[PDB]
């Protein structure tokens, strides 16, 4: 909440995500290691 | 000739939460589970179990 | 944001066709939604219809549909009110108006029905 | 191979075709094997070539088993060998432009 | 369809006076009911978007509120300008059915 | 230590289960929190004579 800009000129919409850092560099070096056997 | 069909709905809003589904076999079928680990999606499995 | 400009005056005798236009400016037309309203001399507001410029749809007063249509050309930003089979009972001026709508473009229509842009008003009669 | 002939400034429009009109998965892909233009589902994906921001497809016709596509602005570096894969269907066509 | 109908037929104020104008909705519209402008000869221009934001341009003078079957307007340190006929419109409607009131004319005491 | 993506809620989408468009209502006021699990990925492999 607190996002209540309906218009710029004549934020409501506006979201975000949080990823942990460590866990998605972690996740694809796992990744990338197997696409290597390939 | 190309047209479109347009359909006006009543438009409630709703609670939104995807539930696990399980599927289950009719009588008379069985499912057959591949337990290999690291199947990779085709070919044989040497430890085929079965489930409802 | 935006004007809008309309066409003038026109009689015709009742059962022939009217259309009207309504151009607007200032900002792209299918970012958009606009209406049309019907000031008959001694009434109020009546309302006609609705046309959506990002989906093109419309919607209409119950009771006038079997007359009238709305077209939005998005090539000439301009709206078109057409009153077919015309009755004297449809004298009246008739004027556009527009919403704002935000980023329409990119999938976040409001589809606001609060009416900030005027037409002139033109007045359509019958002989 | 199908030729289409064309010039510079001018859209063609390049086919394949599902004669059981099931709105299937497709690709368009060019000699060098890059992907230009695919059905994901009921959506249409661009894929990194010379023509990402030219190519298009009419997706009202994918149900009728028609799957184009449709290249705006047609330059004469763009006169290649396109490829249709359909299933196992691998149409090919040669663009003059 | 949902009809809107104003309270008085026409209100007679002095300038400086508080105008206070109102509306009824016989199908409890809700948020829904937007307060619009028009002087004779032009288009009925809004005042309050939704049922309480003044539209960019409106006078600070202009504010109202409400819910359900009763909204009002109201105008304080009214003047000679505002001597308008204010309307009433409904937007909770979908598919749409949009109505407006009949309109309250101001009049200027005599 | 935080990765942010930034999000918009649309009104205006494609369906995925056919070709279509489709408008649904405004979203809703606030606080909506979505905490999910990612499982998997889908990609895309491209290759080429380049
Ligand atoms: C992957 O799996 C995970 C789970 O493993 C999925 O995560 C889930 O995603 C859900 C998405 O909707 C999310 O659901 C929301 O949870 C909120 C919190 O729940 C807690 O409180 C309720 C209270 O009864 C308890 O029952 C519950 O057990 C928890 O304790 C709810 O508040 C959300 O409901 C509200 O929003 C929905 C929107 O559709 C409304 O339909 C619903 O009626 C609720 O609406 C209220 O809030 C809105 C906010 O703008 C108001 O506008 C509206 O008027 C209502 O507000 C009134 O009530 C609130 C109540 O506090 C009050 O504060 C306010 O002032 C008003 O009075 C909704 O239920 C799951 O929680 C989430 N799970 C977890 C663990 O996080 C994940 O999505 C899956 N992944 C994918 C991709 O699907
Ligand atoms: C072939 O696949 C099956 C299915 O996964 C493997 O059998 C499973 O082996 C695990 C570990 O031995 C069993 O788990 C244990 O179950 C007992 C049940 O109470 C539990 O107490 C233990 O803590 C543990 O969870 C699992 O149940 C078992 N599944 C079945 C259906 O028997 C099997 O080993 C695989 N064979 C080969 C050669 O890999
Ligand atoms: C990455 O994002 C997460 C998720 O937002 C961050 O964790 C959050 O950190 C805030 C810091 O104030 C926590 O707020 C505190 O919560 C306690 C709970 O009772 C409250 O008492 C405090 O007054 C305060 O509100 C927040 O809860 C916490 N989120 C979770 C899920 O624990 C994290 O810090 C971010 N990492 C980085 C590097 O920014
Ligand atoms: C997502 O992570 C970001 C990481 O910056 C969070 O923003 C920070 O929140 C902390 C909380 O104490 C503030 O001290 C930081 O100043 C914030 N950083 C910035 C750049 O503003 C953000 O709130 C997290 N969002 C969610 C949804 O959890
Ligand atoms: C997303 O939210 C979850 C909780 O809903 C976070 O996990 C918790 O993080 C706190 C940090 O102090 C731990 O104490 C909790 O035990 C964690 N809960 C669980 C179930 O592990 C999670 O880290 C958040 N993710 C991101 C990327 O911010
Ligand atoms: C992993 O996938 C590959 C193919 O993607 C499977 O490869 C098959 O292996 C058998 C073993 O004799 C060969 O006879 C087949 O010709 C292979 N298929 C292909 C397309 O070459 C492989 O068996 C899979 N691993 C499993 C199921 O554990
Ligand atoms: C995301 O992954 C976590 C970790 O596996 C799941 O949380 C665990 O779920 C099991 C299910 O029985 C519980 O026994 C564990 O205690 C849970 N862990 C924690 C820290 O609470 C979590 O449910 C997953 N979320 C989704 C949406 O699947």
């Amino acid at each position: 909440n607190n996002n209540t800009r309906k218009s710029i000129h004549i934020n409501i919409r506006q979201a975000h995500c949080n990823i942990s850092k460590a866990r998605w560099n972690e996740t694809l070096g796992q990744i990338v290691a197997k696409l290597e056997e390939q | 000739n190309c047209n479109t069909s347009v359909i006006t709905q009543a438009c409630p809003k709703v609670s939104f939460e995807p539930i696990p589904i399980h599927y289950c076999a009719p009588a008379g079928f069985a499912i057959l589970k591949c337990n290999s680990k690291t199947f990779n999606g085709s070919g044989p499995c040497t430890n085929v179990s079965t489930v409802q | 944001q935006v004007q809008l400009l309309e066409s003038g005056a026109e009689v015709k005798k009742p059962g022939s066709s009217v259309k009207v236009s309504c151009k607007a400016s200032g900002d792209t037309f299918i970012r958009y939604s606009f209406t049309w309203v019907r000031q008959a001399p001694g009434q109020g507001l009546e309302w006609m219809g609705r046309i959506i410029t990002i989906l093109d749809v419309a919607h209409y007063a119950p009771h006038l549909q079997g007359r009238v249509t709305i077209t939005a050309d998005k090539s000439t930003s301009t709206v078109y009110l057409e009153l077919r089979n015309l009755r004297s009972d449809d004298t009246a001026v008739y004027f556009c108006a527009g919403v704002y709508e935000g980023e329409a473009d990119e999938g976040e229509y409001d589809n606001n029905g609060f009416l900030k842009h005027w037409g002139q008003g033109t007045l359509v009669t019958v002989t | 191979k199908k030729v289409v002939l064309g010039k510079k400034g001018d859209t063609v429009e390049l086919t394949c075709t599902a004669s059981q009109k099931k709105s299937i998965q497709f690709h368009w892909k060019n000699s060098n094997q890059i992907k230009i233009l695919g059905n994901q589902g009921s959506f249409l994906t661009k894929g990194p070539s010379k023509l990402n921001d030219r190519a298009d497809s009419r997706r009202s016709l994918w149900d009728q088993g028609n799957f184009p596509l449709i290249i705006k602005n047609l330059k004469i570096e763009d006169s290649d060998t396109y490829i249709c894969e359909v299933e196992d269907q691998k149409e090919e066509v040669q663009l003059l432009v | 369809e949902l009809e809107l109908t104003q309270s008085p037929a026409t209100l007679s104020v002095s300038p400086g006076e508080r105008a206070t104008l109102s509306c009824r909705a016989s199908e409890s519209v809700s948020s829904d009911l937007a307060w619009y402008q028009q002087k004779p000869g032009q288009a009925p221009r809004l005042l309050i978007y939704g049922a309480s934001t003044r539209a960019t341009g409106v006078p600070a003078r202009f504010s109202g509120s409400g819910s359900g079957a009763e909204f009002t307007l109201t105008i304080s340190s009214l003047q000679s300008e505002d001597f308008a006929v204010y309307y009433c419109q409904q937007y909770n409607n979908w598919p749409p059915r949009y109505t407006f009131g009949q309109g309250t004319r101001l009049e200027i005491k005599r | 230590q935080n990765i942010t993506l930034q999000c918009r809620i649309k009104q205006i989408i494609n369906m995925w289960q056919g070709v279509g468009k489709a408008m649904y209502a405004p979203p809703i006021r606030g606080q909506i929190r979505c905490s999910s699990n990612i499982t998997g990925l889908l990609l895309t492999r491209d290759g080429g004579r380049d």
